[PDB]
């Protein structure tokens, strides 16, 4: 319960110091350093040893000084102090309330960094959810459990793509068979870097639904400091783990701009020297990253769920920068945002031919959804890039010189992108979005659907594109 | 309408009030319990 | 033992002063909780460790004890249908203890102690025995796990402990100078098992995809490589391999990936079916998860141990499938240690010993003779990720130089959801001369010419293509519109495989060698039928291709049937044509 | 809607953040009240053996004249300077022998290092 005060402070370059006598801050300790002022300002211990201990200060070095700086332990172990009541409040990145209202009364304080998942005690998600949305609902399904990340671009719609989600989001057990009420998602949306632009959208958005009740909001504004930018989504995860897993809730975690994210690790990385990787990137961002995005899932004897949509925007629209590419080989597939359907005027922008859902299978089928949900989108697909490919042979060779077979899958092509791509702010039920997609395939001749069983292409072929 | 409005910020006052008038029978135990942790 | 104290803890890295006589590549505990680490360098009176566990909370000044032995693993009865963490702990009973979160510093033994295992002798007093030979037998899931004499052990036998049930712990054999040897023994995990001889791979390794087993084939102790970007298809490509596959045991590796796909394998494996044995699919498995949330150094960890049971069950004469999850996670561990070490990288900051290691870690791969005398093999399937899917990195390079086979997935392919996802045109096998002999007698005498055939005409496709896409299909000839038709065929009806099909998931030679007979029968029929006249859309709005289209659907125990039948239907179909 | 429902959360949570702060200010001034109360001379050496416990190499005790009555005798058992200082009331503090390391025993720090383990216990209490 007493304090502990070092002052052999030798050194401070960047947003390091080195205390000396530091023999007893554990190995990522978390302490408060005092100025000259009295002004206390947060750093975690990066690297402890007989000679120093290095800092890691959360924010500027401005205004610290060797002769009157101070630096005191807070807890062996950076945790964060959870309670149900976190629901309906807002929080700075850091953890303290920005609502103007009294602190939470802690049930339990919890290690931020979190402890890896047992594999042994995970579960396979299989509980699909219902978005609204054809092009993900159809084709690039999400379960309940599942990291599912939105690759945006620079002026993309991608928050407008979060928020319809989170207004949206139902789990539909009607087509499962347990035939019990359903419960309302949670919400809890972490915001790195983050304008006031979109955040007055998010805002307004989650007002405008009532959501705001049942959600945790934490917000690192891009005038917040950088390196506090590196334990908002921790916390956030933290909460949402503690809800879902000791509470029973459905958490739906929305971490906005990954790609902060990323530029605040590089930062970090730089200034300590680590051996970097591809573009400056330090080597370990493939585990930092790892150790948000594994956060998620659905346990064994448990009835709460994590399912995370991590939103990053691509630089300069490449796929093949490491942001984006690290991503993808942690995260359970990804809706990639296409500029040319946002410039044609489509809402939600979403290409299917680049976006992929890995835990589809696991939540489609007999007894989730509707049998031909996976023959569907596997012919989708198909027609698809048929349709795509034949546009390429157009753009050189015309469009008269097109055989009747091509003619055919280029009026899919627009017509997809026009009428199930295209969908605005509706919600649309897995039975419309089939609908509209049997429709589709119904232009084809029924000889060409080949990933399609020949029972299904009898119960379903052959309705016109008249749904209003 | 305003009226709902109105209906809750009398239930909004009333549980304000109750919170407050239940804390006060047992403000002393609490003084109590955190001076036992506080004094050594 | 020696014993010392920390002087300074950095990520996965501590230095303990004190430590004068520690060995170079041993075990010490690190911290009061007594965490893995392995020594890595040696500097006065310090040494630098490396810990396979999470290093947050400790302070400088707390305890290290060297154990005095290397990183081993305990080889014996109770491995398999077990999964294990990248040190070999059992990760159900770290649940057990621990919970649904893995907390650091578990002791547990990788093999229980309390099972009994009903022991055959197969040894009496007087015989001499070497190093590898079978002193006994224990029954494990319907395979008979047999009793080893460490590598580097002889004598001669005084006392054999008679047919009853032990544990791994009961002295079952004692020799004339006190030995005792158990059901298990320990191995150093970066010490390659001896062998008698390396014999020449000759067989091969059955897959249940038509594209790897037919074009790009691995040899039943070859090496494989299969690198890809994210989203193309490895984790499917290499779970079907281990269902499927025509191996003993399969040894799965999860080096530093997602912890789901252990999860779906857990799950799932359990209710699947041994191709061969019989019983439940997981009964063959070990599984060895460092996922990516978990410590990074002990992805090294993770691929030796796996490794080394592989050598361990094929010194029991079976044939083991040994997958890595990823390669280049183990890279990546690697780099960061290099990192904390201050070594001076090469080419994208990874150590210049990563070849090396790569190296080494494929060499023990390979068909043999035991030193018991029996045969065994273990083959390597080797995932790398390279970054952006650039096959100019350093990882899939120093791979390249030393695998057989590079199957090479594409993300272009897996875009328009062609799975498998494998590239042809760039990817290779070394082993398709040496394993010739073996199709002519068990697939079929004219294999080998079938399968030639299909890749020149794939080869052709491969050349019109460049051609069609800028002056566009009609401009050709008929031939060559045939071939472009011909080629798609191939591409959608052969190559073409749907893992979560209860049907074309798995293929077996005789379907593929069918397969491609029926596409090069409707070939040769439709070039005589050019010559004739014949109009390229009256060949294409044939009622036969949608049999060969829907062929890879058809069930094994009925597709012979069904193949004379569309076999007899071309000639009829191209005769009807006239 | 739930707007009313927000009115009635957001005045339940003011009117629980004013009930403990009274119990803070309840808390505090029982603590200053300490210096009258007889036991304030065994409640410093508490805190000063506490503080001494807690660094190994103390070298010196710092204390307000008034304390240093009842910290001299176990300021010289213990072989620790002692000084007199118009530092923080409630407590005493260990200086580390080089004079960059420090401990400090008030109660008002510990009451502030505490507040936050304790308001479980109190909420549950109260409510």
């Amino acid at each position: 319960l007493l304090k502990k005060e070092y002052t052999g402070i030798t050194y401070i370059s960047g947003p390091l110091l080195f205390v000396e006598n530091a023999k007893d801050l554990a190995y990522g300790a978390i302490v408060d350093i005092k100025d000259g002022t009295g002004r206390v300002r947060g750093g975690q211990v990066i690297e402890v040893s007989e000679e120093y201990a290095v800092i890691q200060v959360f924010e500027e070095t401005t205004g610290l000084d060797l002769a009157t700086t101070s630096v005191s332990l807070v807890e062996d172990v950076a945790r964060l102090g959870v309670s149900k009541e976190m629901l309906g409040r807002r929080f700075n990145g850091i953890g303290k309330p920005i609502d103007g209202l009294p602190p939470i009364t802690p049930e339990k304080r919890l290690p931020i960094t979190g402890l890896p998942l047992n594999p042994v005690a995970r579960r396979k998600p299989e509980q699909f959810i219902q978005t609204g949305i054809s092009t993900i609902d159809v084709m690039n399904t999400l379960v309940r459990g599942q990291k599912l990340p939105i690759f945006s671009g620079s002026g993309l719609p991608a928050n407008e793509i979060a928020a319809q989600i989170a207004r949206q989001a139902t789990v539909r057990p009607d087509l499962s068979g347990e035939g019990e009420k359903e419960e309302p998602f949670a919400v809890v949306f972490a915001a790195m870097g983050i304008t006031q632009r979109e955040l007055s959208y998010f805002i307004q958005e989650f007002e405008r639904t009532g959501a705001l009740s049942r959600s945790v909001l934490f917000l690192n504004k891009a005038d917040d400091p950088t390196i506090e930018r590196i334990l908002t989504p921790r916390m956030a995860l933290t909460v949402a783990e503690y809800l879902a897993f000791e509470h029973d809730y459905h958490v739906l975690v929305i971490l906005t701009d990954m790609t902060n994210y990323c530029e605040a690790l590089r930062e970090i990385g730089a200034a300590r020297e680590e051996i970097p990787g591809r573009r400056g990137y330090p080597g370990y961002m493939y585990t930092d990253l790892a150790t948000i995005y594994e956060r998620a899932g659905v346990v064994e004897g448990k009835k709460g769920s994590v399912t995370q949509i991590p939103i990053l925007s691509m630089p300069d629209d490449d796929r093949t920068h490491p942001i984006p590419d690290l991503t993808g080989y942690i995260t359970e597939g990804q809706i990639q945002l296409s500029r040319e359907l946002h410039r044609k005027g489509i809402y939600p922008p979403i290409d299917p031919l680049p976006s992929l859902s890995r835990l589809m299978n696991n939540g489609v089928g007999k007894g989730k959804t509707r049998e031909d949900h996976k023959q569907v989108s596997d012919q989708l697909y198909s027609a698809y890039a048929n349709g795509v490919d034949i546009r390429k042979l157009v753009a050189i060779i015309g469009e008269d010189a097109l055989t009747e077979n091509d003619r055919r899958y280029l009026q899919f092509a627009d017509a997809f992108e026009r009428f199930f791509i295209n969908q605005g702010q509706q919600n649309r039920s897995i039975e419309e979005s089939l609908q509209i997609a049997w429709a589709l395939l119904s232009m084809l001749p029924q000889g060409e659907l080949k990933r399609i069983s020949k029972d299904h292409i009898g119960k379903y072929y052959g309705q016109k594109l008249e749904e209003i | 309408t305003e009226a709902l409005l109105a209906r809750y910020r009398e239930r909004a006052e009333a549980e304000a009030k109750a919170v407050r008038e239940k804390a006060m029978a047992r403000l002393d135990e609490a003084v109590a319990l955190v001076l036992k942790e506080v004094l050594p | 033992m020696i014993q010392g104290v920390i002087q300074k803890i950095a990520g996965p890295a501590v230095i303990a002063k004190g430590m004068l006589g520690a060995r170079m590549y041993d075990i010490c505990k690190v911290g009061e909780e007594g965490l893995v680490g392995e020594i890595i360098r040696l500097d006065g009176d310090t040494a630098f460790v490396q810990v396979y566990e999470d290093t947050s909370g400790l302070k400088v000044g707390e305890p290290v004890v060297s154990t005095g032995l290397p990183l081993a693993v305990e080889l014996g009865p109770g491995m398999l249908n077990g999964i294990y963490d990248g040190i070999q702990r059992p990760l159900e009973r770290i649940r057990e203890k621990t919970g649904i979160y893995i907390t650091r510093g578990v002791v547990v033994h990788a093999l229980d102690r309390e099972k009994k295992w009903a022991w055959t002798p197969m040894v009496k007093p007087g015989d001499e025995v070497r190093g590898g030979m079978v002193l006994g037998t224990v029954p494990e899931f319907g395979f008979t796990h047999k009793i080893l004499v460490p590598p580097d052990v002889r004598g001669r036998v005084k006392e054999v402990k008679p047919a009853g049930e032990y544990t791994v712990e009961e002295p079952v054999v004692v020799l004339e100078d006190g030995t005792e040897l158990k059901m298990y023994h320990t191995w150093p995990v970066r010490r390659a098992r001896p062998v008698q001889r390396k014999l020449d791979p000759n067989t091969p390794f059955l897959t249940g995809m038509r594209i790897l087993d037919v074009l790009f084939p691995v040899a039943m102790g070859g090496t494989a490589a299969i690198p890809g970007p994210f989203g193309a298809g490895k984790s499917v490509t290499q779970q079907s391999l281990a269902k499927w596959s025509n191996a003993d045991v399969v040894v799965y590796v999860g080096c530093g990936e997602r912890g789901n796909e252990m999860t779906d394998v857990l799950v799932e494996f359990p209710e699947l079916t041994d191709p061969k044995t019989g019983g439940p699919l997981m009964h063959r498995t070990v599984l060895i998860a460092n996922t990516s949330n978990m410590p990074v150094a002990a992805r090294e960890a993770s691929i030796y141990v796996g490794v080394t049971i592989a050598e361990y069950f094929r010194d029991q004469g079976f044939s083991v499938a040994l997958m890595a999850d990823s390669t280049s996670r183990w890279a990546e561990a690697l780099r960061e240690i290099s990192s904390r070490l201050e070594e001076m990288p090469a080419e994208e900051g990874y150590p210049p010993y990563l070849a090396a290691r790569l190296a080494a870690f494929y060499e023990r791969a390979g068909k043999v003779i035991t030193l018991g005398g029996e045969e065994g093999a273990v083959t390597i399937v080797g995932a790398v990720s390279p970054p952006g899917g650039d096959m100019s990195e350093p990882v899939t390079q120093s791979t390249l130089r030393i695998v057989g086979a590079f199957w090479r997935l594409d993300a272009s392919l897996a875009f328009r959801r062609h799975f498998p996802a494998i590239n042809w045109n760039g990817s290779y096998s070394l082993f398709t001369s040496a394993l010739d002999p073996w199709y002519r007698e068990n697939v079929a005498e004219d294999y080998p010419e079938l399968r030639d055939a299909i890749s020149e005409l794939l080869q052709r496709e491969a050349g019109l293509q460049e051609i069609v896409q800028l002056v566009g299909p009609d401009a050709l000839q008929d031939a060559e519109r045939l071939v472009i038709e011909v080629g798609r065929i191939i591409r959608e009806d052969f190559l073409q495989q749907n893992a979560y099909h209860e049907v074309d998931a798995y293929c077996s030679m005789k379907k593929a060698y069918g397969i491609m007979k029926m596409i090069l029968a409707f070939y040769k029929e439709a070039e005589a039928a050019i010559k004739r006249g014949v109009s390229i859309d009256e060949i294409l709005q044939l009622p036969v291709l949608e049999r060969i289209g829907r062929a890879r659907y058809v069930s094994e125990e009925e597709f012979p049937a069904y193949f004379e039948e569309a076999m007899k239907e071309i000639q009829g179909a191209f005769k009807a044509l006239a | 809607e739930s707007a009313g429902e927000l009115l009635v959360a957001t005045a339940r949570t003011q009117a629980r953040g004013e009930v403990l702060e009274e119990v803070r200010r309840r808390v505090r001034e029982a603590l200053e009240a300490l210096p009258q109360k007889p036991e304030w001379p065994e409640v410093v050496r508490k805190l000063a053996l506490e503080a001494l416990e807690a660094l190994p190499g103390a070298k010196a005790l710092v204390a307000n004249p008034e304390d240093l009555p009842h910290l001299e005798a176990l300021a010289r058992e213990r072989g620790v300077e002692l000084q007199a200082e118009p530092a923080l009331r409630l407590g005493v503090r260990a200086v580390g022998a080089e004079g960059k390391t420090q401990v400090e025993n008030s109660l008002l720090a510990r009451l502030d290092r505490a507040w936050d383990a304790l308001s479980s216990k109190v909420a549950q209490a109260l409510w």
